[PDB]
């Protein structure tokens, strides 16, 4: 449902991110956990302290998935098939927690891309993350 | 509900902030990213394009007044309810702004501060400011409760 | 995306409305205005008291657009083309208000059609109203 | 925010509600309509389909307790925060349920009341109970504040 205008804003932003993707994903996770303590209950098997190997590694996994998504903006339901099952059916992740991570991600991107994070680019990235969130919350019981 | 540690860190951070530069950006991004918010700002003139909104003189002056209310809030973190009493009356009783948008503007402000302050806006410090924005959004919504 | 798995529940429940669509639309509007006062400000040209012909007439329009949506579940973006622009551009309706009208609509349907309003049909009508609401908020530029 | 008038009609109507039935169905409908809420009820056994959820005896036993708490709130409309303080502790600090779900369950209770009582659950009466569910949802979310 995303516009061509949004897609090219998203593609350009993530292209700038480049090989920083995994580092920024780990950052976004830390900002989520510290800003929103409720989200920590999803990761009790994790050491959640700063610079932990598990948050680092999980940050890389999340960023990888967003790279995959950025490349399939015409078909997110199709491309995030296994992740939708994981998040909706198996893990039963509360949809508000997607808004929380989404916000964390935007904070991280703004922090690192201050020149390229225009109002227009901000709005397109918010729509992209809301669109991914919808797919990940689409296949519950 | 901040700790004494979080209160001191976030109040120290706020003092450094050039509000004039931050306020107008925050409210501009609000009007651009969440366009329905424009409903409450028709007296402000040209809001047609992103550059119109970001460069609108009234948007800039209003944003500064918004941040000034955060600056007051910063001095009364344990009485945000009383501090924002009249502003809650305005936003709820007169304007009927849905309280979800109080969170949205606070969140937009956080994004703007990150854009400006980069790695200095640390995960801890941003977390501290999120509790401030959560607290302020609740106090503004009080007339609804 | 609305699931095709939901269509049979949707068409079955909504089919029970029938000649009551305008009375149910009006009721739902009234339940919205009374439970959620912030919604009244969209209608300052209305008398919003019980029995007002404006709420009656408007309740019919809402109901009738939902009826058309029920017959175009494959293409809701297309069916609601003109309503999308009106609500998102001209009216600037805050997305959260669609949730409040959607809740008001479920309350109305539960009261009037208690037997048709099963747990599964409830869930399908929730996804239907959420899909409708997505389309009507999709044109914000 | 409940006026004396709003209190008395809500109270008069409540006497009619069987809360064995209504509590079970509301908690069951929460789990069916918003299936992420099932995360918090692993230990309740089978929750796979609408029928399994609704006819689950743990779901019905737990829904009874939920509505026993609402019945208690109904007795203390002028002090919901103090009334639910123990439940806020549990839901917020022990269980970390997102507060948005407290509104959702309140809303579902309203739907169930409408289904059960039809004609009698009028627009005015329902409006009053929405103030009550808003009141309960907030009292329960207070430990986050
Ligand atoms: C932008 C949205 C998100 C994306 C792209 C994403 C992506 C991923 C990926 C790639 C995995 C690993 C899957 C695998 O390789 O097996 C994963 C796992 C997981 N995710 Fe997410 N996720 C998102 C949102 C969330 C949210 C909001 C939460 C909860 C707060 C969450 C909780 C989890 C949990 C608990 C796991 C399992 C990790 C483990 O057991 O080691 N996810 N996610
Ligand atoms: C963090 C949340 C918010 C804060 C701290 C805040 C702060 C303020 C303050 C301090 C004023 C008074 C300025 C003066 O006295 O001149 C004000 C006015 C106003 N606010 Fe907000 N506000 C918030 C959220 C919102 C939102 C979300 C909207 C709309 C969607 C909104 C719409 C307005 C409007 C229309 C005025 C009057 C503007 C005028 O005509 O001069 N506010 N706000
Ligand atoms: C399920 C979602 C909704 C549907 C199906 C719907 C349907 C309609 C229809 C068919 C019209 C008349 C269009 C015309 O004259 O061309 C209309 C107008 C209007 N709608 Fe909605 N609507 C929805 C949601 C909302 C919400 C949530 C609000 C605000 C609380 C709202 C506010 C209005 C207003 C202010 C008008 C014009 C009023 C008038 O002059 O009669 N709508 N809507
Ligand atoms: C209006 C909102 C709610 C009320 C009044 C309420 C009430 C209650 C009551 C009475 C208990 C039993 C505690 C005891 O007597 O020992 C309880 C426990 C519990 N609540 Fe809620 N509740 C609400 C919302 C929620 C929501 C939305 C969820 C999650 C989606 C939730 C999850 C739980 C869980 C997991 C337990 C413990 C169950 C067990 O393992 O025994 N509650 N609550």
């Amino acid at each position: 449902v995303l516009s061509a205008a949004d897609k090219s804003n998203i593609q350009a932003a993530w292209g700038k991110v480049g090989g920083h993707a995994a580092d920024y994903g780990a950052e976004a996770l830390e900002r989520m956990f510290l800003s929103f303590p409720t989200t920590k209950t999803y990761f009790p098997h994790f050491d959640l302290s700063h610079g932990s190997a598990q948050v680092k590694g999980h940050g890389a996994k999340v960023a990888n998935a967003l790279t995959k998504a950025v490349g399939h903006l015409d078909d997110l339901p199709g491309a995030l098939s296994e992740l939708s099952d994981l998040h909706a059916h198996k893990l039963r992740v509360d949809p508000v927690n997607f808004k929380l991570l989404s916000h964390s991600l935007l904070v991280t991107l703004a922090s690192h891309l201050p020149n390229d994070f225009t109002p227009a680019v901000h709005a397109s990235l918010d729509k992209f993350l809301a669109s991914v969130s919808t797919v990940l919350t689409s296949k519950y019981r | 509900m901040l700790t004494a540690e979080e209160k001191a860190a976030v109040t120290a951070f706020w003092g450094k902030v050039h509000v004039d530069e931050v306020g107008g950006e925050a409210l501009g991004r609000l009007l651009v990213v969440y366009p329905w918010t424009q409903r409450f700002f028709e007296s402000f003139g040209d809001l047609s394009t992103a550059d119109a909104v970001m460069n609108n003189p009234k948007v800039k002056a209003h944003g500064k007044k918004v941040l000034d209310s955060f600056s007051n809030g910063m001095k009364h973190l344990d009485d945000l309810k009383g501090t924002f009493a009249a502003l809650s009356e305005l936003h709820c009783d007169k304007l009927h702004v849905d309280p979800e948008n109080f969170k949205l503007l606070g969140n937009v402000l956080v994004v703007v501060l990150a854009r400006h302050f980069g790695k200095e806006f640390t995960p801890v410090l941003q977390a501290d400011f999120q509790k401030v924005v959560a607290g302020v959004a609740n106090a503004l919504a009080h007339r609804y409760h």
